[PDB]
RNA sequence: GGCGAAGGCGAAAACUUAGGCCAUUACUGACGCUUAGGCUUGAAAGUGUGGGGAGCAAAUAGGAUUAGAUACCCUAGUAGUCCACACCGUAAACGAUAGAUACUAGCUGUCGGGGCGAUCCCCUCGGUAGUGAAGUUAACACAUUAAGUAUCUCGCCUGGGUAGUACAUUCGCAAGAAUGAAACUCAAACGGAAUUGACGGGGACCCGCACAAGUGGUGGAGCAUGUUGCUUAAUUCGAC
């Protein structure tokens, strides 16, 4: 059906959200902590991301998928786990794509958390 | 930033630069001050300079 | 800060030449003395051999072979909290929790006489219907919340 | 080896060193600094400020590589 | 690491610009420093104008802990961030060391400058530092970048709470800052450093049924007693 997409993966501090989409960035499908029943709290841990990053590489994959772009951004403590889910997933990848944030400066974050 | 290494052993060779955009990137994602910002930065750099060479 | 340290097991009996089931007498003795408690178990032995034709050494072996954890949950703590970190539990804990198991499960249905419910537990943790099998089920079944818990070391 | 105050012209702004720039700033987007490549204080300045206008030249990506 | 008066300064381009670093045989000739006067800035908070505000956040709203949260924790938001304007004038504006000043061990440097070679190791003078001599400090320690030691000037103090309080003024469109007592009034110290502990909701460290596994039970219930209470006639008193 489609032979070419990417699969955006997004480790945001507390939470890990992720989406299947087309080569023109059109999402064929998305999984989330919550859709899994991680919602809460253990949102946060590696095992929400790693899980979350297997069911969408599966989806993608088994659909009739060859090759794709894996877009990782944001930072917790599962992005690792994600990456490794991913290549015992069996999907033929070329390399990571680091899709973090990385600027000079910009907007102020919220107040000092303490 | 080029990955495109292996097929099994990427991901080991991405640890390393993710570790080197997360500590130039460790101090954008709060508020603070420009004296701890100095503090800190100047701080860590000269106990790196002094332990590990 | 107590260390790696040694265990007295009663060696293997002479009519079985089984160290498994000296543990269960060791651990199943009434006021603690195998006075009275081995004419009993021997009784038992024979009470597994005329019920479903089961020879004391091949059927205890099934049964206490199906209850034996391979997860050690150590504890490590916030003072305030608490969590688990799976490592490797010990071959002689593995063994001394099977057998333990075993016992303290064998001697319950209160009725008649206590010889037809032990080779009653002994026949179902033979056949693996639920009585002790689930503590093998779930030293690895609860350790999936805990799974997560194998990521991070804390 | 020290890569400048060791071979260093102390004129470094942008004449046909695209190459070692390219090599002084790895393709993972780092400026070396005088801790490893050795430059002193006038290497290091004028190599930052050329590195920093090559970036304000997109010969070199200010984010990306 | 450099520069800048501390205040501070880093995506670049350019604008103008000064201080400055060495060598200037030299260019002059005691102008050399000085603070009260006089002359400027002084972070940021905050004041106000207009835009503009991507962003977040004082106060505040709500949710959480709580004895409550003006707390930690989070979702918003006001000014608050920006641009220019002016004000703002206090700061850990800390050499916690006034300016300049004249040289004073070593030491490893490190940077810039002048002679050198391949950048380099080389000499020198200045910028960036302390280990430490002498000197100076209650001790740490300053120490070639003085708290050493010569010269001058000036401001800042004479123990405390009181007290930066009243008073009178000042600047400030605001907010605030400038100004600074008296009365009461105490016997020395959240005095200063420095040695042993004391806790740590600080590490490191050595072992112990210290912990776990258990056995084996308490507690639930059923006996006898132990304490205490009450109480009359004393339920003797004592361990708290």
């Amino acid at each position: 059906n489609v032979s070419s997409g990417i699969i955006h993966v997004s480790c945001s501090p507390n939470n890990t959200i992720v989406s299947a989409s087309d080569p023109g960035g059109n999402v064929l499908c998305w999984a989330s902590s919550g859709t899994m029943g991680f919602k809460g709290s253990r949102k946060k841990t590696p095992y929400s991301a790693g899980i979350a990053a297997d069911k969408v590489a599966k989806t993608v994959k088994e659909m009739g998928m060859a090759t794709v772009k894996l877009f990782v951004k944001g930072t917790g403590r599962g992005k690792d786990t994600a990456i490794r889910s991913f290549a015992n997933a069996g999907l033929s990848i070329t390399e990571i794509n680091e899709k973090t944030p990385i600027p000079h400066n910009g907007c102020k974050p919220p107040k000092r958390p303490r | 930033e080029v990955k495109n290494d292996d097929l099994e052993l990427a991901l080991k060779k991405f640890k390393r630069v993710s570790l080197e955009i997360r500590r130039l990137a460790q101090r954008h994602e709060y508020h603070l001050r420009k004296g701890m910002r100095l503090r800190e930065k100047r701080k860590i750099a000269q106990k790196k300079r002094r332990k590990f060479r | 800060r107590k260390n790696r340290a040694p265990k007295r097991t009663v060696l293997p009996d002479p009519v079985f030449n089984n160290t498994l089931v000296t543990r269960i007498i060791n651990v199943i003795m009434e006021d603690g003395k195998k006075g009275l408690a081995q004419r009993i178990l021997y009784g038992a032995f024979d009470l597994i051999e005329q019920r479903t034709k089961e020879k004391p050494l091949t059927v205890f072996e099934r049964a206490v072979g199906n209850v034996m954890p391979r997860l050690e949950l150590r504890v490590r703590r916030i003072a305030g909290s608490n969590y688990q970190v799976p490592t490797e539990v010990p071959q002689d804990r593995k063994i001394a929790l099977a057998l333990r198991w075993i016992a303290m499960f064998a001697r319950k249905r209160h009725e008649k006489t206590m010889l037809e419910k032990i080779a009653n537990e002994i026949i179902d943790a033979s056949n693996n219907t639920g009585a002790a099998i689930k503590k093998k089920d779930d030293t690895h079944k609860m350790a999936e919340a805990n799974k997560a818990f194998a990521h991070m070391r804390w | 080896y020290c890569r400048f105050c060791a071979i260093g012209q102390l004129r470094i702004d942008l004449i046909d060193d695209l190459e070692a720039l390219k090599r002084f700033l790895s393709p993972y987007a780092k400026i070396n600094p005088r801790r490893i490549t050795g430059n002193c204080q006038m290497h290091q300045r004028h190599v930052a400020k050329a590195l920093k206008r090559a970036r304000y030249l997109a010969l070199v990506p200010f984010v990306k590589d």
